[PDB]
């Protein structure tokens, strides 16, 4: 392997104003929403659990 | 053998500019305590500064607890209210 | 540590001084006012005297002023104080705040 | 008339001084008060009960008034 | 037990509650001095015009800040101390009963001689007889023989409870697994009551505890009675 | 000046007592709240056993 | 202890004692430990009252076998399996 | 604009996302618990990994390549490892505390005695103290991996580190065979409760730290380390020393002392 | 960059003093109501 | 006269009686005849008339001393004003006891109060001092 | 402290208004539920 | 034999709060001497205190539940 | 922007505003739960039910108090606002994972809510001892969902503690020693170093207890070899840490208000303030037990531990007669936050003496699990910590949000509250030394006065918290705008302006050594 830290120091130093979470391009983006649509998903599907848990059965 | 790069070669950002400035003896990045002068108003405390005015501590005797905060402003110098030591902002850059 | 003699004629010293500044002449008033005591009149006419070196009568005024705060309920410390300063306030024209109206609320 | 030269100095630790004295004072006068009115009156009530109680006597008279599970 | 408007303790029945007692006054004469110091010198403080913002030397003053409770504390300690270890002297019983907590009630068991068992229930409130106590009493006391130095022995079997009677100074908790000891000296004859003292369910409230203090003779006879 | 304290302290402290006074002597006294007060010095004691 | 070797502690060091030490003594644990393995006979089974608890089905499986469960080793309430 | 040293962070959604993550984790639990589905828990799984990969990444970004990470703010970082190991050692001590009371206090169900009736303990000169020379050994490894890369050696480093990653998965692999052989389990009383719950404990803390050791080695790679900057080693190496020193105090109450 | 000053430096508007008292109303309501409801929730199942 | 809100790093004027000389002047910006005040001011104070001093006095500071350390009619609201909420709450508790509370149990009617005292003295309920300890059991009434 | 006077004033009246509205937010819900109190324990 | 029980002493192995151990002791003494008694052929009565004390001492339910786990064999104590 | 600034946001003061909000809605909660349970004592019999929905309420009463209204007020709210700013910081060491902390509790909140709104919720104590909260007693989601809960509570704080610690040794200004920062700094890290000792051992028992319900282990549970007694131990060995972690921010929040409204450059006693607060924090580890007198330990031990609790005394009575002599000489202002300071070092004093009365184990077994030990804790809370979150809120709010209170209306809030809180709560030192256990939805007769008395004084309370939210919208509905602010000179948390800018200390302070 070879020293590619230049390229990377390049890369997230480039003065574009993006936050650190997603100077690293397009994948940053899409790792971004596939995070936030789990939990935000996730979250809401908790909130059905907890309505269908508070009632007998 | 080696293969591991140094701070010299390979450190960036603001830890190059600590680690460049720190080499020539300045601290332009307040990493350490400046040394009081006498504090009359012929030999004032000098306080650098990017703008006109800075915030400054007064511990006016060692081992005082409590400190005496007040702004700086550039111009003549000010004393601090609790002891009078005199204090003069020097901007630059 | 020092006697009540030591402490007025430091203090005596300190509004004595000639070229004594507007900042050393609060300096002095703001740090007096912290003690547990009333001022000395000797205290009080320096203080005053050095007032008038600055040109700044509303200064003296405020001194009087607050020489009666000091003394609180005790109401007997400021007609003595102004008592002893008479000479000194008919010398130097300064009037009292009660001759100015400055004691009503 | 020239007015006298009054006390100007310590006056508020003269104050602290007087009033801290007459606080220990009326410390002690409660301590007292508390000790006649409080506890040496439920040592007497207890003493007096006891002296000369009658336990038998005390227990029949609960059981003619008929409180007892065990003792008609 | 309690009644309207009872501000403190209920009146001793065993020697031990009687040292509490006496020892509650000492400590309550304390809490009330300190108390009453504490506010009257806020008011001091806050009374009048005389200043004095300077800097304030504390070294000498912190002295008698820390002498003064340090005395107070052991002042306390000492009778309090007193009063622990006479609680746990060795004392010669002449009876040992049992109480198993449940949900929720109180058995008893008296096996020193026969197997002597029986549960302990509320009376409810609609059950209650003309002059009697809401959520106190109970359908079968705690017959116990007055005068007479009794080891109790208290535990449960299923979740926490608590065995406790106020006029005779005792609390001892209840644990499943765990068989927890504490004395019985009643020095007068009659009904002392107490509740259960650790939260364990839906009628946490309404189990309570009733000792009946008769003569050995009729406690002889009413053991038999129950056999 | 007169200030909001001058124009109205006397009728807000004179208002505020009757009104505090007034409502809550009613609520002790007049909706049936039981205090259960001591029967010492009070209560006829009444016989309570029965056959 | 017994070694000397101080005065610098460096990489060639802490390598001497990485295969001088460490390792051999692992080497020597497996060793010990692979004499030592082979199934034991197990004990007889005893209905102890104060061993496999249940008083809650396990969320998987049965609600009766425990996570790492040993048909070989490990008896079930009523017994072993078969 | 800034005069002072310290790193003001972007602002950043990983937050946000672990404390959700954190909701689906333990509504999962509840949901594994009490009815009948995973759903809920591998949700909340897999948002966790997402947010520390994402989180620790831009850790990786601001300070390799961004260089924020000046003398101040990395002994600002010590202070934070050293702290949490700090409250990582009174987890442990809560359940070292559950095993000596248990242990020196046995109760009459247990037949009065330790180890219990009908327990049999596993062989303490066995495949425990292989795992106890494993453990040890690493600890040499990665010091010998430290000293490696503040001499500026990289093939050693990646030698050394490389070492260290297999003792420590040799570990796990003892500890997963000696969890089926084990003839005892965390429903056999107190005994397999205070076993599995510690040890488990602190197999996963060994599965984090090495898993915390992979990440430095590939992170050592792609030359990240510096022979004077690299805390993410430093931070890896003092919390694998913990994880070593809990298995030793295990191995001797546990393992030695308790059976 | 962010609003900065009085009024600014809040998650909620204070544009309006009324819609201000709504959204308090709400929000401190809200909280405060949480338990009686779930007692009635309670107290609706057994 | 006027404060700004930027101006909170400058030095400021306050009245206080712990510190009679603030850091700057009440009025900082003169007119033409107080300008002339203030040169005036160099001479002879006894040459000043009294409506002079006074305005020396006002120019220097914004509020005398006892101006300052007057007292106020606030507490005549503030009590007042608590008065009438803690009379609000006896209103919340009137309609607790009308529309929540139901009747109170049995036991606290006055012929089960009764014979329940009678019991309580019948088996001695705290003898020493709190309860028996009151009835006289010799005159079988309550003691005076 | 000192301090601007109101940039928006609120006057006695819109204290009156606040002031009810808050209260009747916190007495209004738990009134209700209080008041059906023996409905929901007997159904 | 310097018999006039009334209940168990003092014993100054158990002298705190908890009796769980003086209880579990008595219990085992006695199963213990009478599984002794028994099979050499003697009389059971020399086992008669410690009999007296853990009757006196354990809970009804606990007896029970070790008699019946005795009788399963599934008793943890060494008898 | 929006939700960059407040759901993303990296800011020490924005992440302070989120934990003020939190802790404001909370108290709400707590509030309703309090009036309930007071509602189901204000007169004899049964109101809501029997005792498994009373302490349900009880439970959450306890809960919402301590970890969602107190502890995210005073450490997340106040200590994210304020330290930073006494030290010349940027912000927090960790300004995202400070961020985290934060959202770690509205998931918290919502499992407690959760608990108790499935099957029949978690009537088992704040302590949550078993077997009461075993899966026999309490079968079901709900206690397993309070143990979550307050493993994310758990979580929060820990990090949180991380944070302080490392923010305030690490970012004070290279001149400053640590004997030269504000006793709230120290305060709240001496908070932070109680937080990080004690909440493992607590998430270790609660992890137990998970897995005794769950797992079928035995920690606690006499059949497999446990022990109910091991949680109190473990539960407790964090319990009391945890009220002295809920006062000592409090502590320095006072000796700030009283230092300020009497017109003082500094505290009386600057290092014996310092020597108190750590030897309460040590002291704190070490007296666990006496909330065990009387679950059967040996005497001496028993002796132990009441002679080390009442240690503690010394210290405090040190804070309480530094205060005083802060007082003594003070040009006095009669501001609202200076009356709850004085109600403060009143009221904890009276509270903090009956705790010495529960410390003698003799005596606590009379009064253990009594409503003395409620008379007592309430007094240093609801009294204590209480009002010491409202002297600071008052004293504080022109700072966070640049407007002014009603001083008037603010007066006349302390002056419902204070009353409120005395009515209620001492009444209840005459129900716990007659007898009156804890935790009863009923009493007998006897105690139907007291009771009475008390559950009346939580309505008026209840009219102070009302009248409190009124009192915060007439500032912001008024918008007076704060000018000029005494005391700069030794208050530095206030020299950058009313509100600070989102951006402070980017030009650290000058301070040189001499
Ligand atoms: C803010 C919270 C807080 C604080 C500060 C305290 C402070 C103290 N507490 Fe309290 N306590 C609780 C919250 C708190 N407590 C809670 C929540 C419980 C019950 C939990 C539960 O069961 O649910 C509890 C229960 C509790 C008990 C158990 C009672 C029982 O359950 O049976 C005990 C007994 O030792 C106790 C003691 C003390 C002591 C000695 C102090 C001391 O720190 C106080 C020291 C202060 C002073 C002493 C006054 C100031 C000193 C002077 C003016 C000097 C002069 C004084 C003397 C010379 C004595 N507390
Ligand atoms: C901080 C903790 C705290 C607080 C504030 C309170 C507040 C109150 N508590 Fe509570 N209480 C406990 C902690 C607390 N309590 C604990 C630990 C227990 C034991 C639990 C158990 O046994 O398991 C208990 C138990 C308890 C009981 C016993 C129940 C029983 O044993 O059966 C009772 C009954 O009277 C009671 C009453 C009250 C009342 C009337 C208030 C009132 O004073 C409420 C008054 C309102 C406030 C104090 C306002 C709240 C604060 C805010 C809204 C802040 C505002 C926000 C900003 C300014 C930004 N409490
Ligand atoms: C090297 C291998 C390590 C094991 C890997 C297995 C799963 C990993 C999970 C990690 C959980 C860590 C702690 C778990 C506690 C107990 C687990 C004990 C370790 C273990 O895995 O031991 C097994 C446990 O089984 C079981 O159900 C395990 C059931 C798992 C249930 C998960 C419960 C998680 C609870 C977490 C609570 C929060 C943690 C604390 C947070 C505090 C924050 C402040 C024993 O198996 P057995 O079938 O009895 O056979 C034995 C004889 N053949
Ligand atoms: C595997 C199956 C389930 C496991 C669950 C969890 C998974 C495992 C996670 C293991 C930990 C991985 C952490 C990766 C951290 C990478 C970021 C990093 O290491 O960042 C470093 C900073 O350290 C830092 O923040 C250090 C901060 C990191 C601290 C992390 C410590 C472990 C925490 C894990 C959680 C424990 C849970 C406890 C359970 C009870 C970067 O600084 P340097 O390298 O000096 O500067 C870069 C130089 O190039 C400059 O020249
Ligand atoms: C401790 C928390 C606070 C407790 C104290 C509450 C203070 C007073 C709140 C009043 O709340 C309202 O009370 C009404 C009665 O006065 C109820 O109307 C009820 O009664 C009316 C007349 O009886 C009917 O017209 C309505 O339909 C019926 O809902 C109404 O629902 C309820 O919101
Ligand atoms: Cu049994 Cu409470
Ligand atoms: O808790 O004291
Ligand atoms: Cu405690
Ligand atoms: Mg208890
Ligand atoms: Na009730
Ligand atoms: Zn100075």
């Amino acid at each position: 392997f070879e020293n590619r830290v230049a390229e990377k120091q390049k890369l997230f130093q480039e003065d574009n104003g993006l936050p650190v979470h997603l100077k690293g391009g397009a994948t940053d983006n899409i790792l971004y929403r596939v995070t936030m649509t789990l939990c935000l998903g996730g979250t809401l599907y908790s909130l059905y659990c907890l309505g269908w848990a508070s009632f007998p059965h | 053998g080696g293969g591991v790069p140094t701070d010299e070669e390979q450190a960036t950002g603001l830890e190059r500019e600590v680690m460049l400035a720190a080499r020539k003896g300045q601290d332009p990045y307040n990493i350490l305590a400046p040394k009081a002068t006498s504090g009359t108003k012929e030999d004032p405390n000098l306080v650098p500064s990017i703008t006109n005015k800075r915030i400054v501590g007064c511990i006016c005797e060692e081992d005082n607890s409590t400190v005496i905060w007040f702004w700086l402003h550039k111009g003549e110098a000010q004393r601090c209210p609790s002891c009078g030591t005199h204090y003069k902002l020097v901007p630059h850059q | 540590h020092e006697t009540d003699e030591e402490f007025d004629a430091r203090w005596v010293t300190y509004f004595n001084k000639p070229d004594i500044d507007a900042w050393e002449l609060r300096k002095g008033m703001n740090t007096l006012v912290g003690y547990d005591l009333v001022p000395e009149p000797k205290i009080i006419d320096a203080a005053l005297r050095a007032c008038r070196r600055l040109n700044d009568f509303a200064s003296a005024v405020r001194i009087l002023e607050v020489v009666k705060d000091k003394a609180g309920p005790h109401k007997e410390i400021y007609p003595y104080v102004i008592q002893e300063l008479r000479p000194t306030l008919n010398e130097l024209g300064i009037s009292t705040p009660e001759e100015l109206g400055l004691d009503k609320v | 008339t020239a007015l006298a030269k009054p006390q100007m100095r310590g006056l508020l630790a003269r104050r602290l001084r007087f009033h801290i004295v007459g606080a220990f004072m009326v410390s002690l006068g409660f301590a007292t008060f508390y000790k006649f009115a409080v506890a040496e009156k439920r040592k007497k009530a207890y003493a007096d009960f006891y002296r000369n109680y009658d336990s038998m006597k005390d227990f029949e008279e609960m059981r003619k008034a008929g409180i007892f599970q065990s003792a008609k | 037990m309690a009644y309207p408007m009872q501000l403190g303790f209920q009146d001793a029945t065993s020697p031990i509650m009687e040292e509490l007692l006496h020892f509650h006054d000492h400590t309550l004469m304390i809490v009330f001095l300190i108390s009453s110091l504490v506010l009257y010198i806020i008011s001091l403080m806050l009374t009048t015009k005389l200043t004095h913002t300077s800097t304030m030397d504390a070294q000498e003053v912190e002295t008698i800040w820390t002498i003064l409770p340090a005395i107070i504390l052991i002042l306390i300690a000492l009778p309090s101390l007193r009063i622990l270890y006479m609680m746990d002297e060795i004392n010669n019983p002449s009876l040992t009963v049992k109480t198993m907590g449940h949900q929720w009630y109180w058995s008893y068991e008296y096996t020193d001689y026969e197997d002597l068992s029986f549960d302990s229930y509320m009376i409810p409130t609609s059950e209650l007889k003309p002059g009697e106590l809401r959520l106190l009493e109970v359908d079968n006391r705690v017959v116990l023989p007055m005068e007479m130095t009794i080891r109790m022995l208290v535990s449960s079997e299923d979740v926490l409870h608590s065995w406790a009677v106020p006029s005779l100074g005792l609390k001892t908790d209840a644990i499943p697994g765990r068989l927890n000891q504490t004395t019985l000296m009643s020095s007068r004859p009659g009904l002392y009551y107490g509740q259960c003292s650790e939260i364990c369910g839906s009628n946490h409230s309404f189990m309570p505890i009733v000792l009946e203090l008769v003569p050995l003779k009729y406690f002889e006879k009413w053991s038999a009675s129950m056999l | 000046a007169p200030d909001f304290h001058d124009k109205y302290g006397n009728a807000v402290l004179a208002s505020g007592a009757t009104f505090c006074v007034a409502v809550w002597v009613y609520m002790a006294t007049q909706i049936g709240i039981e205090w259960n007060p001591s029967p010492v010095g009070r209560v006829t004691p009444k016989e309570w056993r029965e056959q | 202890a017994a070694k000397g070797d101080h005065g610098g502690t460096g990489a060639r060091t802490w390598r001497f004692l990485t295969f001088g030490l460490a390792l051999p003594s692992v080497a020597l644990c497996t060793l010990n430990s692979w004499l030592h393995s082979g199934h034991r006979e197990r004990p007889a089974f005893i209905p102890y009252h104060h061993l496999r608890i249940r008083t809650k089905p396990f969320s998987w499986g049965d609600g009766n076998h425990t996570f790492f469960h040993n048909p070989r080793v490990n008896p079930l309430p009523t017994g072993y399996e078969k | 604009h800034q005069t002072h040293a310290y790193h003001m962070v972007n602002p950043s959604p990983w937050p946000l996302t672990g404390a959700l993550s954190a909701l689906l984790m333990t509504s999962g639990l509840t949901m594994w618990f009490h009815f009948n589905s995973m759903t809920l828990l591998m949700i909340g799984l897999t948002t966790n990994m997402l947010t520390m990969y994402q989180w620790w990444r831009d850790v990786i970004r601001e300070s390799t390549f961004q260089g924020h990470h000046t003398p101040a703010v990395q002994k600002g970082l010590r202070y934070g490892m050293i702290l949490f190991i700090i409250s990582e050692v009174l987890f442990f001590t809560g359940f070292f505390w559950a095993f000596y009371h248990s242990s020196l206090a046995p109760t009459p169900e247990l037949g009065g005695c330790w180890p219990p009736t009908g327990i049999h303990p596993l062989n303490p000169l066995e495949v425990p103290l292989l795992n106890t020379s494993v453990l040890l050994a690493s600890g040499v490894s990665i010091t010998w991996a430290h000293h490696s890369l503040m001499e500026g050696d990289r093939k050693h480093m990646l030698q050394a580190l490389f070492i260290t990653i297999t003792l420590g998965v040799y570990f796990t692999l003892l500890q997963a065979s000696e969890y089926y052989e084990a003839p005892f389990t965390i429903s056999d009383g107190v005994y397999g409760s205070t076993f599995f719950v510690a040890t488990g404990f602190h197999g996963l803390h060994v599965i984090i730290g090495s898993t915390f050791l992979i990440v430095c080695f590939f992170r050592q790679l792609k030359f990240h380390f510096t022979s004077n900057h690299h805390f993410g080693f430093e931070a890896g190496a003092w919390y694998w020393h913990f994880v070593d020193v809990v298995w030793l105090f295990l191995y001797v109450s546990i393992y030695w002392w308790g059976s | 960059h962010y609003e900065e000053g009085p009024g600014k430096n809040i998650p909620f508007s204070v544009e309006n003093k009324w819609r201000l008292l709504a959204m308090m109303t709400l929000f401190f309501g809200s909280g405060f109501a949480a338990p009686f409801f779930i007692v009635r929730h309670q107290l609706l199942k057994k | 006269s006027v404060v700004k809100s930027e101006d909170y790093a400058l030095p400021s004027y306050v009245d206080r009686r712990d510190y009679p000389l603030p850091d700057v002047a009440h009025v900082k910006n003169l007119s033409a005849s107080q300008k002339a005040l203030k040169e005036k001011e160099k001479a002879s104070w006894s040459s000043l008339s009294i409506d002079e001093k006074v305005e020396l006095y006002r120019l220097k500071f914004k509020e005398s001393f006892a101006e300052m350390n007057r007292s106020t009619n606030e507490w005549k609201t503030v009590v007042g004003a608590a008065m009438f909420f803690i009379g609000f709450t006896a209103l919340l508790l009137i309609w607790e006891k009308h529309y929540v509370y139901g009747p109170i149990p049995h036991t606290f009617e006055e012929e089960w109060v009764a014979k329940q005292t009678k019991r309580m003295l019948d088996m001695k309920v705290a003898p020493i001092q709190g309860f028996s300890a009151k009835w006289d059991y010799d005159k079988n009434e309550w003691k005076k | 402290i000192t301090a601007k006077p109101a940039k928006t004033p609120t006057s006695p009246k819109e204290q009156a208004i606040g002031l009810s509205v808050t209260f009747l937010s916190f007495l209004l819900p738990a009134g209700w539920v209080l008041y059906h109190l023996d409905n929901y324990k007997k159904s | 034999k310097i018999k006039n029980y009334q209940t168990a002493p003092f014993d100054s192995r158990f002298p705190n709060q908890n009796q769980t151990r003086n209880c579990w002791q008595n219990y085992l003494d006695f199963h213990r001497c009478e599984k002794a008694m028994t099979a050499k052929g003697g009389d059971v009565s020399v086992c008669e205190w410690y009999r007296r004390v853990y009757k006196s001492l354990c809970p009804i339910s606990w007896v029970s539940t070790w008699d019946d786990r005795r009788a399963e064999g599934t008793f943890p104590g060494k008898i």
